[PDB]
């Protein structure tokens, strides 16, 4: 899976669980 | 390196101005990103 706009007031928020916490679960 | 209101030959906005590794062609005056939005500019007196 493969994945700027901030001058337009768009913002991307991080998930509560990190990819290490998902890997632990 | 400071947040400023800028006006470059009429191109007006607000942002922090930084040195760039982008090389424009001789006649190009400002640069745009994928969403047709300005992210670089040429300074008309000293041309960096």
């Amino acid at each position: 899976v493969t994945l700027a706009q901030k001058f337009n007031g768009l913002t991307v928020l991080p998930p509560l669980l990190t990819d290490e916490m998902i890997a632990q679960y | 390196n400071k947040c400023v209101n800028f006006n470059f030959n009429g191109l007006t906005g607000t942002g922090v101005l930084t040195e760039s590794n982008k090389k424009f062609l001789p006649f190009q005056q400002f640069g745009r990103d994928i969403a047709d939005t300005t992210d670089a500019v040429r300074d008309p007196q000293t041309l960096e």
